[PDB]
RNA sequence: UGGGAGAGGGUGGUGGAAUUCCCGGAGUAGCGGUGAAAUGCGCAGAUACCGGGAGGAACGCCGAUGGCGAAGGCAGCCACCUGGUCCACCCGUGACGCUGAGGCGCGAAAGCGUGGGGAGCAAACCGGAUUAGAUACCCGGGUAGUCCACGCCCUAAACG
RNA sequence: CCGAGGGUAGGGCCCGUGACUGGGGCGAAGUCGUAACAAGGUAGCUGUACCGGAAGGUGCGGCUGGAU
RNA sequence: GCGGGGUGGAGCAGCCUGGUAGCUCGUCGGGCUCAUAACCCGAAGGUCGUCGGUUCAAAUCCGGCCCCCGCAACCA
RNA sequence: GAGCUAGCCCUGGCCAGGGUGAAGCUGGGGUGAGACCCAGUGGAGGCCCGAACCGGUGGGGGAUGCAAACCCCUCGGAUGA
RNA sequence: GAAUGCCGGCAUGAGUAACGAUAAAGAGGGUGAGAAUCCCUCUCGCCGUAAGCCCAAGGGUUCCUACGCAAUGGUCGUCAGCGUAGGGUUAGGCGGGACCUAAGGUGAAGCCGAAAGGCGUAGCCGAAGGGCAGCCGGUUAAUAUUCCGGCCCUUCCCGCAGGUGCGAUGGGGGGACGCUCUAGGCUAGGGGGACCGGAGCCAUGGACGAGCCCGGCCAGAAGCGCAGGGUGGGAGGUAGGCAAAUCCGCCUCCCAACAAGCUCUGCGUGGUGGGGAAGCCCGGGUGACAACCCCCCGAAGCCAGGGAGCCAAGAAAAGCCUCUAAGCACAACCUGCGGGAACCCGUACCGCAAACCGACACAGGUGGGCGGGUGCAAGAGCACUCAGGCGCGCGGGAGAACCCUCGCCAAGGAACUCUGCAAGUUGGCCCCGUAACUUCGGGAGAAGGGGUGCUCCCUGGGGUGAUGAGCCCCGGGGAGCCGCAGUGAACAGGCUCUGGCGACUGUUUACCAAAAACACAGCUCUCUGCGAACUCGUAAGAGGAGGUAUAGGGAGCGACGCUUGCCCGGUGCCGGAAGGUCAAGGGGAGGGGUGCAAGCCCCGAACCGAAGCCCCGGUGAACGGCGGCCGUAACUAUAACGGUCCUAAGGUAGCGAAAUUCCUUGUCGGGUAAGUUCCGACCUGCACGAAAAGCGUAACGACCGGAGCGCUGUCUCGGCGAGGGACCCGGUGAAAUUGAACUGGCCGUGAAGAUGCGGCCUACCCGUGGCAGGACGAAAAGACCCCGUGGAGCUUUACUGCAGCC
RNA sequence: CGAUGUCGGCUCGUCGCAUCCUGGGGCUGAAGAAGGUCCCAAGGGUUGGGCUGUUCGCCCAUUAAAGCGGCACGCGAGCUG
C-alpha cells in the first residue's frame, strides 16, 4: 500500500511514503555489504558527465545474486524481507542449507518461511529460478538473463516482469517489462513470479527536499539559461523553443530515434516496444 | 569580510612544493626557469 | 429431519466460434461502400484463399410466452465460498406477529479519481455524400468510453 | 454590590436598494429553420454525457406511452 | 513615410502578357404548386474611381487628383 | 591558479529556550462485524515564536571611509533542500 | 616646453581635514634633562555567552630580564609587540611519527596515447575518523599531564614458574556506526544552611545579634558498594565461508531464559598525597592544628555499543578474539611474577586579535571547549554584577551656524510625499474571546478585551526525603496597602478590508536588481533492451549504475481544482525493400597518343551501383497558425439568418481597458468634500486565450497595488534640550587640484554664455567663521550618437569549414 | 562628445509686463448694483486640498484674486530621484 498524511503542513498534504509491510528485518547482513562510493555523476576526470546529482542519504551497497544457477539443487528458506536502498525492488535473505547466506530481490507473494530453489528439475513456483527454456509458455518471470552466465539484466525493477510468449530454436521469446518483443537465449536463467513493491510508483515525493534525499539535485529548465549554455538559451522576457526542441547538447529531444540501426541484436528483438 | 589568502602549510606545500613542480613537465620548467634566472629560492617558503 | 428447481451473489480457473493486427505462403486488378456514389484501401501487391502467432471483448445452437433475485439486474464451461426459496413429515418453541417516520445498506447506464487494459464498437472530432442549408439522418476514418481492480456518483419510462 | 443607559469591538437574522447580469411570464398579424403530433418523412420518450444559431443531434443503457 | 486596392446590384476573375470583360448570388419574364420556398427553362444589367498621356487601339501600360484598407514612425 | 568563489566527494562538529499537538497506541461508545466518534497517552513536521549561527528587507550614516562593500536601527531563515 | 610623456626633486591646497568607535575620567605619590600619556595608590566608569579562560589554524622569538629612545607608535614617552644584549620551550603515558584505513592520490600486473603523457585491480600513501598506556599538587623572571612530589599505568626484550596443539598478511567474529525523541542512576556545576573554621567589625538614629563579612574541598590503585553496557550453554550432523579448521553459517536435540553467571565501563568509597578564604602586615607572611559537614537544584556531559519510534536505510581497515596452513612440537603461544629496554618531531609567546587574513597597532573576517550569581514565565535573550579584563595611543577649553545620534512638544493628526519613506503606536505571560473563507490542517497572536506590584490570613497537589521536618516546584481562595503608573527599569507584534503575481519552505545578479525571476513536488511528450541511451575523453577508460522500462537521459509545463478546441499545406521528427535523382567503384559501346610491330599509355557512352534529397503516408503537452467584404427582423438600433472571396484551418471554453488597451483619465457603478491610481462591471480585445498552458484557488510573501482604524515632528511650523563634531588653544599634520595670475558689476562685443576685449559703474590693504550662484568648478581621453572597410559575445533556412552521426 | 547632468518636485529668490487682484481712468447696447471693453499702473499680493512622476489639466472648498512668462524649459559642488 501506499501511505498517507494529514495536511499539517504544505508539503504533508500530498508527500504518500511505502507502507514497508513486507519488510521483516530492519539492519541488514554485515557480511552482504559493502561501501557504496557516490560518485555525484562525475568520472575519473573528475568531470560532471550525468547532470544535478549528489548530496544523497549515505547508502550501504547490498551484494545481489543475480546468477542463480551459482547454487543449482541447493534449497534455500526465506530468512527475511529487507529493505534496500539502492533499488525499487525489496530484497529478501536466503539461508542455503548449505550456510551460505545471499540475497535475491523479492518476487511478489514471496513469504518469509517458504522453500526455495534453482535449477532446470525446479518447482515452477514463486522465487524459483530455472533456464528459460524449462519454464512453461505463458508463466510471468523476472530476473532474466539476457545471455547465458552473463548474470540477470532484465526486469528488476518493482512491480516488473516479463512474459514467456513461446519458443524458437535455442531461444524463447519474452515480453519486456516495456513491450518489446525479444528472442532471449533459452539457458538463460530467469526467476519465476514478478518483481514485488508493485505500488511503488505510486508513492508522492510530496516536496523538493525528498527529491534531496535520494541524491537528485534540482533541474534546470534549457528555457531558463543563456544562449552560451542552451539552445533554448535566451530571449527576452519568456519565449517558445523557436527551433525543434533541443538537448544541451544540440540534438532533438521530440521522437529522434536514437539506438545505433547495425546493432548485431537487431536480429534478435522481434517488435519495437509499447505503448 | 573573508579576504582570498587563508594561509594553510599543508595546501601551499602540496600546490606549489618541490615535489609537486617535479612530478609534471610544467612543474620542471619553472624549476629550470627559475634556476636559470638565478632565484635564491625556487619554491614556496613553508615550515611544515 | 429429509429432499428439489434455478443466468441469485462473490473468487479462482478454463473452452471454442468470430473480428482486428502481425508473420509465411499462394495469387492479381481491383476491393470496399451506397438509394446511387464519393471519401477510403490497392501494382510500394490490396480484396478473396491456406498455414503460424498475438490480443481484447462477448458467449451461437440449447433458449422458451422459460428460470432466479427485494430491486437494479443475472446466460460458454468447471471448482470453491455464500444468499434467498419451494415441497414433504406434523417433531420442537408458544403470538415470539404486521408495518415501519428517522438511520443503514443495495442501486442500470452515463459520469468522476488512481492504476491497468484496449480487438470490436463508438460521444466529441475529421472527411465524403445528401441538401437551399445539413453543425443531422447515410458512408469512410476516429479520441474518451465501453473491459478489469479499488474508490466515488446515487439518477431513470429504477414501470406492472 | 446590582443597576437604566451611554461608549468601544466583533458577530448573527431580516428588510430596502445596486452599475451590471441570469433566465421566467405576457404581449392581433416580426426573423430563422421545422423538433414533436400520421412510420410526422431518422418510431418516440428517457437518465446521463458530449456537441451545435435554434429547435435539436449523437453516444450508452432503459421504457412502449411504438411498430402495423 | 513605403505596399496593395477601386470593374453589371452584392462578392470576386481578367491587368502581369494591349485588341477578345468572366464566375456565384441577386434582379426581371415563363414554368411546376391549391399557394410560397426549393427546383426547371430563358433574359436583362458593367463601358472598368477619375482626369491626363503612350498607342491605329487602353479595364489592361505609364503620370497626376480623389478616394480604401494595410505596414512604418526607431537611438536620445 | 578552486588557500576567494561555485558544485560534488570523504570525515568531524554545531542548532539556547518556549509553542503547536499528526500518525499510532490504550480505554470508551458504536455495529452482525465495520467504518467512525469521544477522552488519555503520544511527539510528527523543508510546523510556529525567538538567541547562537546563516542571511542581507527598508531607512539613516559613511563616501581622499574604521572599511576598494563597513557602522546603527529595522527585517528573513533558524531539524533543514 | 608641452606627448593626461618617463625618472627624480620640490611646491600649492595648509598650519587646513584628520589623529580610527561617545565605555570616561580625577587627584596624590614616585622616576627622570623632560611626564595628561611610564610606575604605585585611592576614586570614577566600561565588558562579563566577554571586551574573561582554554584549545586548533596561522604567525615565527613577538616570551622573560637588563640597558636604551634616532626611527617605528597617528600626540607625548622615562613606556612598548620598537633598538642592543643575555636568558627561556625538558614527555614511554599530551599531540604526530616507528599502527589502521576514507575520499582522493599513487600504482608491480595490465590497457591506451605522435612525443610529453592518460588510465588502472591489488598494494602503497593519505586524518580533526578507528586504535592507543596519567591524574593531582608544588616549583621558575620565563616550561611543565614534560622538572619535582604522591599515587598509577603501557609496550618491547630476557629469565623463572604454571598452563595449552602451538603456529597467519590466510578463514570467521568483532571493530561497525543514521535521524528524532527518550528511561534509570550518576557526575560537572550551582543555590542555601540556626551547622563547622576565620582575621577582625558595631559606624551616623538603631543593632553584641541564630548580627556582618570570609571560607567549608581536589586527586587517589587493589578491595568493596551502587548504576549500567556486552554475552546463552551443551550435543549430533554438515556438501557453504575459493586449502584446512574443533572456528563461523545451516539443520536437529537437552537445559536455562526482562533473571543469574562470566566479562567490561561509569560513579561512589578508598591506604595516601595535596589544597586551604576574607582581613592587615612587607609576589610573600599570617590567618591555620584552618574547617573541610548537612539539605536542595542539576545537565546537552557519564554509565553508552542504553531504550523507543521513523524512513531518506545510516564508512573502511587495523588493534582485539577465535579457527586452522605450511611449519613445529629442545620450538611456540597464553598466564602470572621479575629484571632490563623504551627512539625521532612539537612544546616559548599572540590566538575574536596591536602578534592570524584584510598595504596600517585597520570599528571588517576567523573553527572547537568553559562561560559564574540574581531578577524578569523559560533561555546562551535582557539589566546589573563575580572571577578576570579594560577606559579603546592626542589632549585642554568654549557652549555660534550647520551635521550627526538622541529626548520632549501646545492645537491639529498624513493636511507630508512618488509612497506614512522615516518615526510613533502595538509589544512578555496568564485568562476571557475571536469573522469571511477553507484543501477542514488552518485562517489564529485573527480581531477585541480583562489581569500583572506589595502585605497579612486560609488552603490544594508534586519532587527529595521516610510516610514526617527542612529545602525545592506547580497551584487556589479571602482580606488589605501604596503610587501618575505594578512584564513600574532593560529585552519583546501596530491592526484590518480588498486586488495583482508566484501554490507553498527554499534559490539568485560576492560588491546598485531578492523579485512576478531560478528551483520545487506534480503533469505530459520523447528517447533508451543494457557492452542502454546520453555525457567527458584522440583513445584506453570512466560516469550512467555494480542501476535494468515502477529504471535511466532529454524537453516543456509548474501544488491542487475544472479544463486544454480546429489546422499536418510549409519546417521538424516517425514510418515507407516501389519509383526519380544520386559518389567512389563495377562495366567498356566507341574513340586517342606512341611504336615497324607484338605492346605500352590516355580518354570513354548505355547499363549495375548506398546514405541523402525528391516522392507516398503519420504526427501538436513537435516548430508553428488559428479570415475578409456585403445584405437581412412590423419604430429605431442591432443582426439569430443569408450571399460571396479566400484559407492548411479561420480563436472553442474561459477571460478581458488586463503586469496585455493605442485612442484613454473609454463608459457606467462603488469608495472620497474632491479619485489620470483602486475595486466591480460592460466589450470595436490597436495587440487575451488554453502545458512559451487558459480560468480559478484555502495557506504562504522583508514581492507590487488601493482603502480604513490606531498613533504620530511626515506635515501646518517650527521650538527647546543632550552628547560627538564643527569653533578656540597646545601637539602631530594629509589630499585631489594647480599654464601663470596683480582673478570686480553691468551692457555690449567676441568661436555664438568674458575677472582678462570696448564703454561705463563700482572698488583702501590683509584675513576668520559661514553659503554655494560663477570660475562653461574637480573627477573619469562621453559608457548615448556617429565614424573605423577597429574588436569581442550571441543567432540563423548568411558563407565556408570542422567535430559528431549516417 | 580629454563630459555644459537630463523631467518634475522642494528650497531660495529675482526680473519682465502682453496686469489675475488691489489703486487711477475713458467708452458702454453704463438706471442703481453688478458687468463688458480699452487706457495708466509691476508697490504689495496672488490660499488649502483629491487624482497623476507628472509639467499641464480636471475636480473639491474657498478667495480681493486664485496672472502669464524670463532667469542653462532659474536653481542636483543646495536637497529629492
Ligand atoms: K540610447
Ligand atoms: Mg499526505
Ligand atoms: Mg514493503
Ligand atoms: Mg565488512
Ligand atoms: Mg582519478
Ligand atoms: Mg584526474
Ligand atoms: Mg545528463
Ligand atoms: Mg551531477
Ligand atoms: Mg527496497
Ligand atoms: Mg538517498
Ligand atoms: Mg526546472
Ligand atoms: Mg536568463
Ligand atoms: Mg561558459
Ligand atoms: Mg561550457
Ligand atoms: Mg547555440
Ligand atoms: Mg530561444
Ligand atoms: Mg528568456
Ligand atoms: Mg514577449
Ligand atoms: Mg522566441
Ligand atoms: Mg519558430
Ligand atoms: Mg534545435
Ligand atoms: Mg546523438
Ligand atoms: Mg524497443
Ligand atoms: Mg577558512
Ligand atoms: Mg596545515
Ligand atoms: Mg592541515
Ligand atoms: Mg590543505
Ligand atoms: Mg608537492
Ligand atoms: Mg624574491
Ligand atoms: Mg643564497
Ligand atoms: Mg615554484
Ligand atoms: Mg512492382
Ligand atoms: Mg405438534
Ligand atoms: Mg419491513
Ligand atoms: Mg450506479
Ligand atoms: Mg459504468
Ligand atoms: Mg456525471
Ligand atoms: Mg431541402
Ligand atoms: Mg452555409
Ligand atoms: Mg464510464
Ligand atoms: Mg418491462
Ligand atoms: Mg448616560
Ligand atoms: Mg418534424
Ligand atoms: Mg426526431
Ligand atoms: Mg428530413
Ligand atoms: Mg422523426
Ligand atoms: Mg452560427
Ligand atoms: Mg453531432
Ligand atoms: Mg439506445
Ligand atoms: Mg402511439
Ligand atoms: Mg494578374
Ligand atoms: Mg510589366
Ligand atoms: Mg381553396
Ligand atoms: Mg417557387
Ligand atoms: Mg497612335
Ligand atoms: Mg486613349
Ligand atoms: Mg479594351
Ligand atoms: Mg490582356
Ligand atoms: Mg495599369
Ligand atoms: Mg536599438
Ligand atoms: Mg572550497
Ligand atoms: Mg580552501
Ligand atoms: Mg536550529
Ligand atoms: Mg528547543
Ligand atoms: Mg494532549
Ligand atoms: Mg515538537
Ligand atoms: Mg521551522
Ligand atoms: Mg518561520
Ligand atoms: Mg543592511
Ligand atoms: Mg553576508
Ligand atoms: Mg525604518
Ligand atoms: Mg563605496
Ligand atoms: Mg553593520
Ligand atoms: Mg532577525
Ligand atoms: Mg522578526
Ligand atoms: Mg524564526
Ligand atoms: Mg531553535
Ligand atoms: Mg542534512
Ligand atoms: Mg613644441
Ligand atoms: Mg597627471
Ligand atoms: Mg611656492
Ligand atoms: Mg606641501
Ligand atoms: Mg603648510
Ligand atoms: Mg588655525
Ligand atoms: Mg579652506
Ligand atoms: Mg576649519
Ligand atoms: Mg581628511
Ligand atoms: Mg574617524
Ligand atoms: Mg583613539
Ligand atoms: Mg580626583
Ligand atoms: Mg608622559
Ligand atoms: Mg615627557
Ligand atoms: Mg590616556
Ligand atoms: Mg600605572
Ligand atoms: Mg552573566
Ligand atoms: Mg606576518
Ligand atoms: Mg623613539
Ligand atoms: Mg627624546
Ligand atoms: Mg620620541
Ligand atoms: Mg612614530
Ligand atoms: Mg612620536
Ligand atoms: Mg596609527
Ligand atoms: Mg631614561
Ligand atoms: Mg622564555
Ligand atoms: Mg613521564
Ligand atoms: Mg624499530
Ligand atoms: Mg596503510
Ligand atoms: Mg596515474
Ligand atoms: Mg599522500
Ligand atoms: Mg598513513
Ligand atoms: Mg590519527
Ligand atoms: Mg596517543
Ligand atoms: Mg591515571
Ligand atoms: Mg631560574
Ligand atoms: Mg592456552
Ligand atoms: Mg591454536
Ligand atoms: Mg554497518
Ligand atoms: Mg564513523
Ligand atoms: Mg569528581
Ligand atoms: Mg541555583
Ligand atoms: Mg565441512
Ligand atoms: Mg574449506
Ligand atoms: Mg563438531
Ligand atoms: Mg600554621
Ligand atoms: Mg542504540
Ligand atoms: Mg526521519
Ligand atoms: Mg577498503
Ligand atoms: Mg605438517
Ligand atoms: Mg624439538
Ligand atoms: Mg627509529
Ligand atoms: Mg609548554
Ligand atoms: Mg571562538
Ligand atoms: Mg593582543
Ligand atoms: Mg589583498
Ligand atoms: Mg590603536
Ligand atoms: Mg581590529
Ligand atoms: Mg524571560
Ligand atoms: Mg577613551
Ligand atoms: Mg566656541
Ligand atoms: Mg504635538
Ligand atoms: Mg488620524
Ligand atoms: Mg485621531
Ligand atoms: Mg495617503
Ligand atoms: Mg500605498
Ligand atoms: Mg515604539
Ligand atoms: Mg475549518
Ligand atoms: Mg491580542
Ligand atoms: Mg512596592
Ligand atoms: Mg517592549
Ligand atoms: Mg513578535
Ligand atoms: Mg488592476
Ligand atoms: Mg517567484
Ligand atoms: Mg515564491
Ligand atoms: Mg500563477
Ligand atoms: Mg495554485
Ligand atoms: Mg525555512
Ligand atoms: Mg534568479
Ligand atoms: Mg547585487
Ligand atoms: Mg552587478
Ligand atoms: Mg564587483
Ligand atoms: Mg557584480
Ligand atoms: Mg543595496
Ligand atoms: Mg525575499
Ligand atoms: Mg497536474
Ligand atoms: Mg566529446
Ligand atoms: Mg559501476
Ligand atoms: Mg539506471
Ligand atoms: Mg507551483
Ligand atoms: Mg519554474
Ligand atoms: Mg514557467
Ligand atoms: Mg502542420
Ligand atoms: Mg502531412
Ligand atoms: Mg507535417
Ligand atoms: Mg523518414
Ligand atoms: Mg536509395
Ligand atoms: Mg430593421
Ligand atoms: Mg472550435
Ligand atoms: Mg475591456
Ligand atoms: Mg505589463
Ligand atoms: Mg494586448
Ligand atoms: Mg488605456
Ligand atoms: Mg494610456
Ligand atoms: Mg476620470
Ligand atoms: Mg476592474
Ligand atoms: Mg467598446
Ligand atoms: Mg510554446
Ligand atoms: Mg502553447
Ligand atoms: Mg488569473
Ligand atoms: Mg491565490
Ligand atoms: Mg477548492
Ligand atoms: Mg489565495
Ligand atoms: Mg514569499
Ligand atoms: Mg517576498
Ligand atoms: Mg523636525
Ligand atoms: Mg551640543
Ligand atoms: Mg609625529
Ligand atoms: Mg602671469
Ligand atoms: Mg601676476
Ligand atoms: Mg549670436
Ligand atoms: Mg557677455
Ligand atoms: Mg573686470
Ligand atoms: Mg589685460
Ligand atoms: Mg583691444
Ligand atoms: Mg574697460
Ligand atoms: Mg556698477
Ligand atoms: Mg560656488
Ligand atoms: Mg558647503
Ligand atoms: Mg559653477
Ligand atoms: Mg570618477
Ligand atoms: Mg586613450
Ligand atoms: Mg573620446
Ligand atoms: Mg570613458
Ligand atoms: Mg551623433
Ligand atoms: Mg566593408
Ligand atoms: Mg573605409
Ligand atoms: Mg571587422
Ligand atoms: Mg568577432
Ligand atoms: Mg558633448
Ligand atoms: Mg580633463
Ligand atoms: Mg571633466
Ligand atoms: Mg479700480
Ligand atoms: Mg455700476
Ligand atoms: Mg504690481
Ligand atoms: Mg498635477
Ligand atoms: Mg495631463
Ligand atoms: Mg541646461
Ligand atoms: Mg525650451
Ligand atoms: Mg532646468
Ligand atoms: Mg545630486
Ligand atoms: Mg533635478
Ligand atoms: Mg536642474
Ligand atoms: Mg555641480
Ligand atoms: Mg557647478
Amino acid at each position: 500500500a501506499v501511505k498517507k498524511f494529514k495536511p499539517y503542513t504544505p508539503s504533508r498534504r500530498f508527500m504518500t511514503v511505502a507502507d514497508f509491510s513486507e519488510i521483516t528485518k530492519t539492519e541488514p547482513e554485515k557480511s552482504l555489504v559493502k561501501p557504496l562510493k557516490k560518485t555525484g555523476g562525475r568520472n575519473n576526470q573528475g568531470r560532471i558527465t550525468v547532470r544535478f546529482r549528489g548530496g544523497g542519504h549515505k547508502r550501504l551497497y547490498r551484494i545481489i545474486d543475480f546468477k542463480r544457477w551459482d547454487k543449482v539443487g541447493i534449497p534455500a528458506k526465506v530468512a527475511a524481507i529487507e529493505y534496500d536502498p539502492n533499488r525499487s525492488a525489496r530484497i529478501a535473505l536466503l539461508h542455503y542449507v548449505d550456510g551460505e547466506k545471499r540475497y535475491i530481490i523479492a518476487p511478489d507473494g514471496l513469504q518469509v518461511g517458504q522453500q526455495v530453489v534453482a535449477g532446470p528439475d525446479a518447482p515452477i513456483q514463486v522465487g524459483n529460478a530455472l533456464p528459460l527454456r524449462f519454464i512453461p509458455v505463458g508463466t510471468v518471470v523476472h530476473a532474466v538473463e539476457l545471455e547465458p552466465k552473463k548474470g540477470a539484466k532484465l526486469a528488476r525493477a518493482a512491480g516488473t516482469s516479463a512474459q514467456i510468449q513461446g519458443r524458437e530454436g535455442d531461444y524463447v521469446i519474452l515480453r519486456l517489462p516495456s513491450g518489446e518483443l525479444r528472442k532471449v537465449h533459452g539457458e538463460c536463467y530467469a526467476t519465476v513470479g514478478a518483481v514485488g513493491n508493485a505500488d511503488h510508483k505510486n508513492i508522492v515525493l510530496g516536496k523538493a527536499g525528498r527529491s534531496r534525499w535520494l541524491g537528485r539535485r534540482p533541474h534546470v529548465r534549457g528555457a531558463a539559461m543563456n544562449p552560451v549554455d542552451h539552445p533554448h538559451g535566451g530571449g527576452e522576457g519568456r519565449a517558445p523553443r523557436g527551433r525543434p526542441p533541443a538537448s544541451p547538447w544540440g540534438w532533438q529531444t521530440k521522437g529522434l530515434k536514437t539506438r545505433k540501426r547495425r546493432k548485431p541484436s537487431s536480429r534478435f528483438i522481434i517488435a519495437r516496444r509499447k505503448k | 569580510m573573508k579576504r582570498t589568502w587563508q594561509p594553510n602549510r599543508r595546501k601551499r606545500a602540496k600546490t606549489h612544493g618541490f615535489r609537486a613542480r617535479m612530478r609534471t613537465p610544467g612543474g620542471r620548467k619553472v624549476l629550470k626557469r627559475r634556476r636559470q634566472k638565478g632565484r635564491w629560492r625556487l619554491t614556496p617558503a613553508v615550515r611544515k
